[PDB]
């Protein structure tokens, strides 16, 4: 089936981008530094090193993939 | 205020009014214009600014050797708004941090020294937004840096106002004119352009156009980094609704700004914290 509300729901397992970035823990320090001062919803569930769309990103689910600014990626998901 | 004068230092309060025009009860030569549409064609040029006109107008330095790299704003008396990809840009090797550069505030002119006028000053502290998308759009192409010292109003140096949810909804739409300002000529030129509807924009390139921005000007046939702001006829106080990001000049030109209140909660977390 396809994902709706741009992954706002998703509780898959999808652990790497669309370009094979893996993807970094939520909980790792250097993820939660860059997530920090952002406005996510606590809603949606950060677990282990999951694809998800915490900040309503228009575009979809996405993950860190390093520690610096800009070092995330979206991950390839089928949406509605 | 919306923001702790503890973290964000003064400012706030009188934000957006400058001391040579509306503190006067006076208008700049041309902002009548954001009221009034031409359609007889006139070619839309920057022109030189009145002394005075856009006192958080902001110019970010190479330290060394002195180099003019980007246009920012000044938003208190110690924080200053750019774009992030006026620091950071990876695939150029592009990484500034605070000692590599410096701020001029206050100035009219681009090449000399103005005595009395403007003042420089050091950072402390730069801040890019943790997901500045310099791999794929510029999405949220957004900077913050803390100025060493605090630097003193004048007649020339003053803040320019921050939208907040209300002002943004009333002024950031369609149709609606900004005045964008940046650096042959010698002074700040200024130039006044519309917003243009988003299914435009995105009709223009094909770069992925996100929320986070909003595009201006007029179809094809820089300043990166300063300000697009629109002047409340509510509160008669200049707001900076965006931030020029990539794309504002007269062959035919569509300008992407960052989409400031989209960011503001970033700036507040950022800013109540350092």
């Amino acid at each position: 089936q396809c994902v709706p509300d741009r992954g706002q729901q998703y509780q898959g397992r999808l652990a790497v981008t669309t370009h094979g970035l893996p993807c970094l823990a939520w909980a790792s320090a250097q993820a939660k530094a860059l997530s920090k001062h952002q406005d996510f919803n606590s809603a949606v569930q950060l677990v282990e090193n999951f694809c998800r769309n915490p900040d309503g990103d228009e575009e979809g689910v996405w993950c860190y993939v390093a520690g610096k600014p800009g070092d995330f990626g979206y991950c390839d998901l089928n949406y509605c | 205020t919306f923001f702790n004068p503890r973290t964000f230092g003064s400012g706030e309060a009188d934000c957006g009014l400058r001391p040579l025009f509306e503190k006067k009860s006076l208008e700049d030569k041309t902002e009548r214009e954001l009221l009034e549409s031409y359609i007889d064609g006139r070619i839309v040029e920057g022109s030189d600014a009145e002394i005075g006109m856009s006192p958080w107008q902001v110019m970010l330095f190479r330290k060394s050797p002195q180099e003019l790299l980007c246009g920012a704003s000044l938003i208190s008396d110690r924080w200053v708004l750019t774009a992030a990809h006026c620091l950071l840009y990876p695939p150029w090797d592009k990484n500034f941090t605070e000692n590599d550069l410096l701020v001029r505030i206050g100035k009219h002119s681009r090449t000399r020294y103005e005595r009395n006028i403007e003042k420089i000053s050091m950072l402390e502290k730069i801040y890019i937004h943790p997901r500045y998308n310099w791999r794929e759009n510029l999405d949220r192409d957004i900077a913050l840096m803390k100025l060493k010292k605090p630097v003193a109003f004048s007649d020339y140096i003053h803040p320019v106002c921050l939208p907040d949810r209300e002002t943004a909804a009333s002024l950031l739409q369609a149709g609606y004119k900004g005045r964008v300002t940046g650096w042959q000529p010698s002074v700040l030129q200024v130039v006044n352009l519309p917003i243009v509807e988003r299914p435009v924009c995105k009709d223009s390139t094909r770069i992925r156009i996100t929320d986070n921005m909003f595009c201006a000007g007029y179809k094809p046939d820089g300043d990166a980094g300063g300000p697009f702001v629109m002047k409340s006829p509510f509160n008669n106080r200049w707001y900076q609704m965006g931030i020029v990001s990539w794309g504002c000049d007269r062959d035919g030109k569509y300008g992407f700004y960052t989409h400031v209140f989209r960011l503001k909660k970033w700036i507040q977390k950022v800013i109540d914290q350092f």
